[PDB]
């Protein structure tokens, strides 16, 4: 007797998904929802970056010698490499990672010169073996050591004060001297007891040097100490010292918004990309992704899997 | 499955058939010719898409770092963030997970229901001039050519055309 | 759709249908008429007011804030707030998104599904006395005039009192 | 004859989402995202102060403009922009936690100290930077100690507050920051300075900063506030011979509340849960796309402009 | 329900049938009968089987304290952590409705699929021999025995046989 | 006439559980999906675990006595318990909670001696009321509280550092000694005024004995406020000073990864679980969980609701 049947298309070997009900199903075809590769590359096509290699991001306002092409400028993404440097002269920054973070969430930096001059009694124009330019001893490039210019003398009590006329908000930036031993603060400073206040309408402090001896960090047994506030439009800033304060010279004021990228996968300027990783970029359609946890950008959502495919086809039942 | 023919009473697939994903084997008196059928194969691929289309689809949202790489984080706020971003990844590994599982479930017992309704579809043409014989064909009691055939999967078989003769070959 | 009739073997709505869901149009010697069905349009409607009902009653949860809007906050802290909140807003439009998408196709398959079971409903009433268009309707092999019209849409509808009739018929 | 089945349809159908289509046409459908506010504070059903001019701080510590606000009882509470704390210029160790408490609690209660002074102490300092009745006056819930003999050495002095209730009390306390050492003579007299505070369950020690810094509210001197919470049966000592601000009342909060910071007006003829800077959300809907920052109990915030849930059919016209 | 059957077009359930999940009833010259269908009982059971084994899969990820249980934590990061654990509740609290709900309307509506697969089984077997109740049942135009009853419960029933009888019957 | 008829079984009392379209739909089946049941134990067989008793994480570190059988040792649980003592002469340690959680995260103590040594006018053995060994006098285990072996003699000045010569890092701790009156300071330290400084390498600070009368603890009226840092493999720590510092006899060293547990409830050395959590443990198969939204190790996901139903049946239709 005659006949029409009706049938459906079948693969040789199908491919395994799971379903609510069924950890095995078989389907004719599927494709992957997680994404396990990356590019080794920062893709950075479209952007305006700034690749401070050797420099830190605080190196960037203090001045530190490796921060000398970056000490302006602007970027809509900044990439941070290991092992940076922002301390030449030994110390530390009191809410480091406060401060590199808002850096790194910028879109730039400008400077502007405090204005701060000094008596003949007072010496600010000193430097060390331990921040090196151009074969020389050097500083901090926005800030000064001042001590006394006649050694032993006790430093003069003195007053700087810095008035942001501009209409948005600038960082400011100072150090404080912990000398290794008595004789040290004595020479550079003299025998008094020594305060640093400093005080704006939104922010005051004060700041005495430790002093005592412990080990040397690159050639220095000294340290100084980094502080920071924000000081606002039309309002200003008062330092009052007899003695261990490192003065800026210059402050600085960031400017829009930024990625702040650490990495140090090599820079490809002709691939672009919106996801990165410390490993590098993350180009994929796809929703999920089992590279890292840490990510910055727009990124699929990072999940505990290796693989996770999606049927795009019926049940495979072979012959 | 749910729709009773993929993996149903319809026993298995056809492996020689890459023109489509549902068809149609006839047999008559010329022979044998299997055939796709365009329009129930369109409707299933076109939902895939659909979900490959939804599924591509971005979160705009733009994340910065609250973790630093190449130094050490405060102990406590380190565990506060340590503590929620397990938390986030639990919550995307289970979603992804159920998704995946939902749609897969979703793509079989559609593609099982395009059968069904490309089946009924053919019952429906053929009217009284044929009868089911459970494994998915209709076994025909009257003369159909491949003319005649393509017209049923042209969907322009004419039951009228052929009714007197084929009551007459049931009852008989 | 899943069903077939919706958008399937039912070629349009009836916009003409001002009083219901679903119903019956028909067409003999005595004129045309469309009248709603009562228990599928009901059974369709139920359902989706279950939905909403299950979408209002939201989270009892009080939030306080962890924000000031009128002063600053320290800029570590901040900034691990914001990657929380909007992780956290990532999931909910994720969620929404997927809820809303997920249901409607629910609705539309669920009423795609109460038509089939109308068609199938009647198409057993009627037993050997019709046969089926392929369009949704059911060419009655008997004089069937309002009387009998009305006692197929109330459920009262007696298939033996017209059969032998309708047997005749069939087989001209 | 001949009998049909159908559904029925719509001219101007509405467009939803599936899993499986972008432009999927239904006879209906309804929103799920709110995006409708009451620029209102709708405060009906709630027991609620209006801070109007006062932060939360200056009610602890008795900012003129927190007069009417040192003690009471509360459900909700209302923070408004540029609310004054310092009358006289500082700021509080822990600032934002300290007004998060205010603004998680019911209410505020306040409980004498009971300190006194021998006689060469002026305990009643004042200072035109917080004026009240047209007088120079103080924040009400402190004094500011001095030598009645200016340049006279404070004399060391103890001060001890007992906690004898069944809650854990807040205490809060000044040091003054002079803008000069004639400033810091006058006052204090001339001798180096200490303060130190201890409890059981807490210790820490002071010494006022001197120096050069510009005026606020008239004023070149800071006070700066620290606060702590003494237990139940505890004692909290201070030691001090110049510039302490001490404390003439500690507070004790009370219960539970919502704290809400917006501008809006305030209704007494509305309900509402949830609320924003912007105002009041009563929506029944689950979702939300005017703000991420919302207090109580609130639909979750979405990126969605709006988001159509199918209460029909698949619409097919003829 | 979904596919019309249970709480659809058969009207209630049998408390008697104790051996299974669904199954048969019969009429013939020899009395009545009961008996439970292995196939489709065990395709439902196997089904809901498989969904409870993914319910119980241990999700690894070690947490550990971010709140001390003997000590006070500082009130602003005690506050962002409430926050953050209180947000992480409410997302939970309603997948885990979600999911249940979800399940179990997919768990009915499964059920309510291998009821009808049984039914379109036996309708195809029975051919031209038997015309439908509507209730769910089939009334058989020939003699049938309870040889002939097991013939078709056990997928062994053969049309041809009874077919000319049952044509007799139907058309007098 | 003859007929078969097919159906589904059917119960006289079925269950309520949720759909999507109805609250209250009835089946023939069901099993709850949130766990409401704790076990009032801590189960902890297969754990290397130290129940701490009455002693402090911090006690461990510094040695009070009421961690005398705690001072090293190695577990991969580790379990605190409420009111646990960490100072028996009063005090209190700063960024103290952190502190904790490094101790309660970790596998093990190790304890290396630091080899300080003092002069013939310095009594390094001081010991308090306070710190009870054995009846009588004692002090913390691990420091050393320095004054002068002459009573109203000044406490000479003085120089240590420790030297980390391992391959990991040790945790190095310390205290200051604030007297409760002049007459104290002078007895135990001299007239002169007393400066403690402590330098690393990556780490300074000084600090200034405060005197001043505070309520009594543990009969003392007197404090010691506690400091610590991590010292860094290679590196050296100095400490200067000439009256109130308590120095460190021995460092520690963190070993590993441990989970920690705070809760009075009992230990069971019968039963396991990878879930904890204040009232004890938790073991279930199911996937959420009402009991505490505070857990520790690995656990199901806390929800707020009491029960939670997942249908095991059809819809049941009785007659
Ligand atoms: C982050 O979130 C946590 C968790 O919600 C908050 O901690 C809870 O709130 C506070 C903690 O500071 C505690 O409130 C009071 O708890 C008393 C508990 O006393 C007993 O413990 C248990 C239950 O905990 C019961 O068996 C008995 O009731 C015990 O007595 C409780 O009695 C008290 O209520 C009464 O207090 C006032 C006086 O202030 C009375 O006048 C009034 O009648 C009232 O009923 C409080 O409820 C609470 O115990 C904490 N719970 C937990 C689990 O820790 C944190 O405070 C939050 N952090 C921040 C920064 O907001
Ligand atoms: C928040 O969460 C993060 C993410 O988990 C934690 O950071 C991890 O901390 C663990 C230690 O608990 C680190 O693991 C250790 O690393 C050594 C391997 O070197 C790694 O070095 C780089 C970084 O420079 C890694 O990125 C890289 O993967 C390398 O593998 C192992 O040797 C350690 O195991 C050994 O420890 C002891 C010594 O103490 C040995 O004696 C034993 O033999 C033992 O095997 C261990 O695996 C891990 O690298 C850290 N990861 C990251 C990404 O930083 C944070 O600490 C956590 N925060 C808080 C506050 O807890
Ligand atoms: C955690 O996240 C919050 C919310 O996103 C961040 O706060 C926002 O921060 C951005 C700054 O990066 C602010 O954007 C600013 O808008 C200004 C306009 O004034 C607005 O002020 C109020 C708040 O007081 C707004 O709510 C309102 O819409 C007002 O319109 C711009 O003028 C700002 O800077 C501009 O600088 C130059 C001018 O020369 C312009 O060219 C630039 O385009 C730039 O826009 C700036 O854009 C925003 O106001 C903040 N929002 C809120 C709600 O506070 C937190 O900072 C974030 N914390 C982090 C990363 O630490
Ligand atoms: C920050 O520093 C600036 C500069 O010292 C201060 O601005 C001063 O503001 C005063 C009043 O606020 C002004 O003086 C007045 O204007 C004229 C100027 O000749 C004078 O004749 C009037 O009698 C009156 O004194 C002036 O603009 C300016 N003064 C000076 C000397 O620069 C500012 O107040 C400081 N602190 C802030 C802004 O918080
Ligand atoms: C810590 O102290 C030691 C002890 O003096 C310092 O010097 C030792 O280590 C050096 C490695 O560069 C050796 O070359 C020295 O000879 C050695 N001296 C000894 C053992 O007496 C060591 O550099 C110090 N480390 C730091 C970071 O200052
Ligand atoms: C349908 O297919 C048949 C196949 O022979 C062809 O002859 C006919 O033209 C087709 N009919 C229409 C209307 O396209
Ligand atoms: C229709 O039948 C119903 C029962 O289904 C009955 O209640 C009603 O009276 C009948 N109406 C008409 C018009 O026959
Ligand atoms: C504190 O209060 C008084 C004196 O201040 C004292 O008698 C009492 O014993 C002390 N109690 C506590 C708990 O310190
Ligand atoms: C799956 O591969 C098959 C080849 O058999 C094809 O139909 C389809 O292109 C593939 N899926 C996708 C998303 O490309
Ligand atoms: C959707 O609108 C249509 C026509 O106004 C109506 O059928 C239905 O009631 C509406 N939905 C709601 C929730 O009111
Ligand atoms: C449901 O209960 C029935 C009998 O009451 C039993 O057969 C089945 O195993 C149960 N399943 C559960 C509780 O998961």
């Amino acid at each position: 007797l005659d006949k029409i049947c009706l049938g459906h298309h079948a693969v040789a070997n199908g491919t395994i998904v799971k379903t609510l009900t069924n950890e095995q199903e078989e389907v004719t075809n599927a494709t992957e929802t997680v994404e396990s590769t990356s590019l080794d590359r920062l893709c950075m096509k479209g952007r305006s970056h700034k690749d401070l290699g050797n420099c830190h991001p605080i190196g960037m306002l203090i001045g530190t010698p490796a921060c000398d092409l970056h000490l302006t400028g602007t970027w809509d993404t900044l990439i941070e490499r290991e092992n940076a440097i922002a301390y030449c002269y030994p110390g530390a920054t009191v809410n480091e990672e406060a401060l590199r973070q808002k850096i790194m969430e910028s879109g730039g930096i400008s400077k502007i010169s405090t204005g701060f001059t000094y008596g003949s009694s007072i010496n600010s124009a000193g430097t060390t073996k331990a921040c090196m330019r151009n074969g020389g001893n050097s500083f901090y490039a926005e800030l000064k050591w001042l001590v006394s210019k006649s050694k032993g003398q006790n430093f003069p009590q003195t007053t700087n004060t810095y008035r942001n006329t501009d209409t948005a908000e600038h960082l400011i930036m100072w150090g404080i001297h912990h000398p290794s031993s008595t004789q040290e603060k004595n020479d550079l400073y003299g025998t008094q007891s020594l305060s640093i206040s400093v005080g704006s309408s939104t922010y005051q402090s004060n700041f005495v040097p430790v002093v005592g001896a412990r080990p040397q960090v690159n050639g220095q047994s000294g340290r100084i100490d980094f502080h920071w506030t924000l000081v606002q439009p039309g309002d200003n800033i008062t330092f009052s010292h007899n003695g261990g304060l490192i003065a800026p010279s210059r402050v600085s004021k960031l400017i829009g918004r930024g990625l702040g990228i650490q990495s140090d996968a090599p820079i490809d300027n002709n691939c672009e990309s919106k996801c990165f990783w410390r490993g590098g970029s993350i180009n994929t359609r796809l929703p999920f992704q089992n590279l890292s946890p840490r990510t910055v950008g727009q990124c699929p959502k990072y999940v505990n899997k290796k693989s996770l495919m999606l049927a795009t086809g019926m049940r495979n039942v072979p012959e | 499955g749910l729709f009773g023919a993929i993996a149903g009473f319809i026993e298995n697939g056809w492996e020689g058939m890459v023109d489509g994903w549902y068809g149609f084997r006839h047999q008559n008196a010329q022979g044998t010719g299997q055939a796709a059928d365009y329009k129930s194969t369109q409707a299933a691929i076109d939902q895939i898409t659909g979900k490959l289309n939804r599924l591509i689809e971005k979160t705009n949202t733009e994340f910065e770092s609250i973790e630093s790489e190449f130094s050490e984080i405060e102990h406590q706020i380190g565990n506060v963030i340590n503590w929620t971003k397990d938390s986030i990844t639990d919550i995307w590994t289970y979603q992804a997970e159920l998704l995946v599982a939902m749609e897969n479930q979703h793509t079989i017992d559609m593609a099982d229901s395009e059968m069904l309704n490309l089946y009924e579809r053919v019952r429906k043409q053929l009217r009284q001039n044929a009868e089911e014989d459970g494994k998915g064909c209709f076994e025909i009691y009257h003369a159909c050519d491949d003319s005649c055939m393509e017209s049923i999967r042209n969907n322009t078989y004419d039951h009228s055309q052929y009714r007197e003769e084929a009551l007459l070959n049931r009852l008989n």
